[PDB]
């Protein structure tokens, strides 16, 4: 069958409260495509032959379901708990960014659009609209900012050899948050024929709720291959929290269960007391930005701070609502991971199990070995293994001296 | 009662012509500087100012004012400092609104920008990343300090959210930007009385005489932050053009 | 199963495909992995560790897919692509390296070497290495080392030592000569995880046992999906495992023909080429009686290609045995035909190959249009290309 | 009836002495040089002389030889030379063997190589890379052609295997490798009594020596092709220090 509606915002797009987390923060000239893309994905939502269409590319083309990999030769830096990784690495691209794509793209496609946009950070969401445009027919053009195009340049070579035009950003603090106005900017120019594929659980309503449904797939899985593996439901599932698609895809399923404990890894970059950062449960505070009502960093007056990491896909200073909603409702838990955190637990599960993850992923497996030893010996960790780190093997080569 | 823009859209139209108003964002080139351009918009014949407040992350903004509220955020220009120029316009005998993006507004507090708003004499709030169905504080803050609400609709407006849109103002309804622009302000005039004006990206006399045939307002704001960039004589110069524009005899 | 050679390696009787070309210093290892191998292949719990590690660890089955968007481009035929690429670390080379990692560590080895051409057999041994803490070295040709540089680094991410061979053509001929000499010191404690469904017996044997599970999962999922067994099954060829891995499960099906395509570089007329059936001999290289391109005195000529993992100038001996029987044709592609239905399978179907594969797409893109509409056209996509983006970037013009 | 390089380690069990085994491949530094060195060899007290075909993929060559046989095929020697070279040592009254990889020889064709270095006057063929187990065709061709056939032995060969490969070798056996060499040699002697050759990177007169005590030949190449690099005078004098070296 399809999902139910228990963690749904309202008609307005707003989680717990008609003025709360979420709703629509954005000009009147975008209002026209949003409420078509609204009606579009209602209509959708509960079409059989739209989620057969769409279950069939997840199995014959992006390969899922995705394995739960138990790395026991984790457990020693971990307290001894047992670490299950959520292999969303080894999706078709190399990250959950697929899993939305092909979703929005179908649709995009029942709407009649012709034109695809979409923003990019580590460039991962960018092939995936680049691949599911290539394999739809849709003209596609991918925004990204400049300094994202240098450290993440293998994913820009692939983005064009599918067909797309990249285009780098040199606004603002040069990284997503900027590909994202320039985004912006293009679909209110181009609201008749262009689609806008947005590639994380934020902006505003039905974007959210939207990704968030085309990610559920990741829990979904998961809670039935941990029962299997383990005998149990876990005692917690983590994963990394850049927008919050990938923690929101594998945090829903687990919702309902009081004794799973769910724990967000933010980028603390180079530390949360040095200013230079990306943790913005742990130091910023609501506000209306991109789209949505949520929480950022931000200034006294309102000005977004710009964010760091060595991580471009969690180079962001905002968050979706969704996870701003289960912040303050208390059932999931949010904490920084640095830099120097993260890029341990890389170079360990490439050591340790010949997994290379995602440096994103990266801050989700150093959160794990931490919850692991608050929890102790025998307990049961979910672990959203949300990309592989190819598009990071520059980056990481660096970091461990086989450069220069 | 009457909205607080009321009169003066009731002397332009009196005087068969329409209403100049003119954009100049705080703080550039710094913030002495740009309160004396807005000073002298009131001194050359502009019938509204509209005092922007530079935002980070302004996606509504095109590159000419992008630029310029980037070098006044680099200036350090505050929030505090934009209703320090509406006091200065209020002094000039000039009459003052605030355009800007919501979230400067939430962290100020929006009954508290409001009020403050008001005392320093402001007349109204522009907010274009604000539509109605999210704008229930700013409804209330709005009715309570006796504040004109001045949103913005598009050509691509539904009929359902157009006539929303202008029910919810007050003052004037703007209509943001070919045949699109009349074509719009002929929807909003077919549902109500409510003044419009319209931004068209007006750089000379002609184009803004040639909105002044069937809006009530005429809205300049790139063409003016790119002659305050030339300076202060060729500002004065351009809204001198410009407030014959507006007049048809 | 029935094609296997006999006790020394043999197939076909008295063609003598196979065997064991290799100095009596290696006899006592090569029949100690032997041994080793027919112990543990039928030990459930060898057998229970390698299906736990395919599933959960490999990512095993891997999808079948209908690319319909090609079929314009295919004599209006139907291409099924077997999505290999879609494995972890990326190949096909997972398959035969797990299986091989597992038994160096049954032999009490400490120390495991491996050849690289493409660097995916590499990534792929480092990876199984890493997972079960033994020591590796991997020899990779100088020349590949610059056009294959992404997995380079992943090796030595993942902990292995990668050795840079400089003699010879510099390419996978010379990895695979000096991880021999390697093997001739250090076989009390060293495992040679052998790349390719080519070496002396068992290695032909036990690395096509290894990629049987491709094309064992393939006719069950061509039946499944099209309701019959295919018109033919393809792929490409350098050594030979993941065309034989697939072939495999259809040998004895009569109606289903087996096409294998190897490189052909700039034109077999121009002798900057490694397409083995159709220029070579019959000849003894690398351990077995194969396939070679030779001179007239029987020295190995250099092979070129633009795709590192067919740049090797050998071929399996099982694949001499099925040319020679007729139940397999083997067919030339070249640099430019491969490169087209790289950029072809990037704009109609999102999918960036491996240059290798790229190779089985265009040879499966004339096959159609051969069969004609409606033919059901099986192909392995044998790996992914990220590690040849930069390569296909500056073939396009798009730097 | 015999070997055909039996009466050959008899003449050197009677003068209380191992034989001196010379290496030099065919071609290096050219066709003329090398036919002209491996003369030398002869005159210069050399029992037995290895003639190596240079191959384009040694995988049992160290880098002396390596390199050797590289420059060889650069300079483009073919097979033809080195059956040319055998003759002209047969010519001088050396007596030849052929060491060679057993591609070349396919190439060629088995028995037609063997035909054709019984008439150049080769004695025997040494085969690195063909074990017994693949000398079908070989075998057939050592017994009509009456030549001797030399298989390589090592350390780790089996004692199954080391009973196999001494059983199939006519003439000598290669002990191809602390105490490695003279206990390979005692497993050789201790299943049959066919002479056992022993290379073993000599260099030295001294090392030649020691050798000789337990060995039946000793057996010399990278040394040889060191010294024909620097100067043929230099190979003339090395060979002499050999051939002193194994009468010890
Ligand atoms: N006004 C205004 C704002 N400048 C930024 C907000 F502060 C700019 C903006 C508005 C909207 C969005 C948005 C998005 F992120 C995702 C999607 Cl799917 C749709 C969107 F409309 C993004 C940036
Ligand atoms: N002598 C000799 C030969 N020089 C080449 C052959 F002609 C060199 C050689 C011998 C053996 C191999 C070999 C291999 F490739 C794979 C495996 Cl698993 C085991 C092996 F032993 C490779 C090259
Ligand atoms: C930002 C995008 N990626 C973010 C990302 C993230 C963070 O994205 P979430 O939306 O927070 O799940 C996690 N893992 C991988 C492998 C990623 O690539 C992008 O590439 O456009
Ligand atoms: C040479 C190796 N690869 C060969 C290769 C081949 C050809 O190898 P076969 O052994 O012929 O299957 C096909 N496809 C891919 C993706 C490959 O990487 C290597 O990675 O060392
Ligand atoms: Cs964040
Ligand atoms: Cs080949």
């Amino acid at each position: 069958i399809a999902e139910p509606t228990s963690h749904d915002p309202d008609s307005g797009g707003h989680f717990g409260g008609p003025s709360g987390w979420g709703g629509r923060y954005v000009p009147e000239a975008l209002m026209a495509v949003i409420e078509e893309v609204t009606a579009a994905y209602q209509k959708e939502r509960v079409s059989q032959d739209f989620l057969d269409d769409l279950d069939r590319l997840q199995a014959n083309y992006a390969g899922r379901p995705s394995p739960l990999y138990e790395a026991t030769r984790l457990s020693q830096h971990a307290g001894s708990a047992r670490i299950f990784l959520k292999r969303e690495d080894l999706n078709h691209t190399g990250s959950h960014k697929i899993n939305n794509v092909l979703g929005q793209a179908l649709l995009a496609r029942r709407m009649g659009k012709t034109r695809v946009i979409a923003e990019t950070g580590a460039g991962q969401h960018g092939v995936a609209t680049a691949t599911a445009c290539a394999l739809l027919g849709l003209d596609c053009v991918i925004y990204m900012g400049g300094i994202d195009t240098a450290r993440q340049a293998l994913n820009v070579a692939r983005m064009r050899l599918l067909g797309a035009e990249v285009v780098a950003v040199q606004t603002g603090s040069k990284t997503l948050k900027d590909a994202i106005n320039e985004a912006f900017r293009d679909w209110v120019a181009n609201a008749d024929n262009t689609y806008y594929c947005f590639g994380t659980a934020a902006g505003p309503h039905p974007f959210p709720t939207m990704v968030r449904d085309f990610q559920r797939i990741i829990g979904m899985e998961a809670r039935v291959q941990i029962q299997g593996q383990a005998g149990r439901l876990p005692d917690a599932v983590v994963a990394c929290v850049g927008g919050g698609s990938n923690a929101i895809g594998i945090f829903h399923a687990f919702l309902d269960d009081p004794g799973v404990r769910l724990v967000g890894f933010e980028a603390a970059g180079d530390g949360v007391e040095t200013g230079r950062h990306a943790a913005t449960f742990t130091a910023g505070s609501p506000g209306a930005f991109h789209g949505s009502f949520s929480y950022l960093l931000q200034d006294e007056d309102g000005q977004t701070i710009e964010s760091h990491s060595i991580s471009a896909g969690l180079d962001y200073p905002g968050v979706g609502p969704e996870h701003a909603w289960l912040k303050e409702a208390g059932r999931v838990d949010y904490r920084p991971i640095t830099d120097s955190e993260a890029m341990d637990a890389f170079g360990l599960l490439c050591r340790m199990e010949g997994i290379i993850p995602a440096i994103e992923s990266a801050h989700a497996v150093a959160g794990a070995l931490k919850l692991g030893v608050e929890l102790g010996r025998g307990a049961v960790i979910v672990v959203n293994l949300s990309g592989r780190g190819d598009k990071d093997v520059e980056t990481a080569a660096k970091w461990f001296g086989l450069l220069g | 009662e009457a909205s607080r823009l009321g009169p003066v859209f009731d002397s332009c139209r009196a005087n068969n012509r329409a209403a100049l108003i003119g954009y100049l964002p705080t703080g550039y080139p710094d913030v002495p500087a740009s309160v004396a351009a807005m000073t002298a918009l009131v001194e050359s014949g502009c019938d509204i100012i509209e005092v922007g407040v530079p935002y980070s992350d302004p996606g509504m903004d095109g590159p000419t004012i992008a630029r310029a509220t980037e070098a006044a955020l680099r200036g350090g220009v505050r929030v505090r400092d934009t209703l320090a120029a509406v006091e200065a316009i209020s002094i000039a005998g000039g009459r003052a609104v605030v355009m800007t993006y919501w979230n400067p507004v939430l962290r100020y507090g929006v009954d508290a920008f409001a009020r403050d708003l008001a005392a320093a004499g402001g007349l109204g709030l522009i907010t274009p990343d604000l539509i109605p169905d999210e704008a229930q504080q700013w409804l209330a803050a709005s009715e309570e300090h006796r504040l004109d609400r001045i949103f913005l609709v598009a050509p691509s407006s539904t009929p359902e959210r157009l006539a929303a849109t202008v029910e919810a103002s007050r003052g004037f309804v703007y209509a943001a930007s070919s045949q699109a622009a009349p074509e719009l302000v002929g929807r909003v005039k077919a549902v109500s009385d409510i003044p419009v004006g319209v931004g068209l990206g007006v750089r000379s006399r002609a184009q803004a005489a040639q909105i002044a045939q069937y809006a009530d307002g005429v809205i300049v704001g790139s063409a003016l932050v790119t002659a305050l960039t030339e300076g202060l004589p060729r500002l004065r110069a351009l809204t001198g053009e410009l407030a014959a524009g507006v007049r048809l005899g």
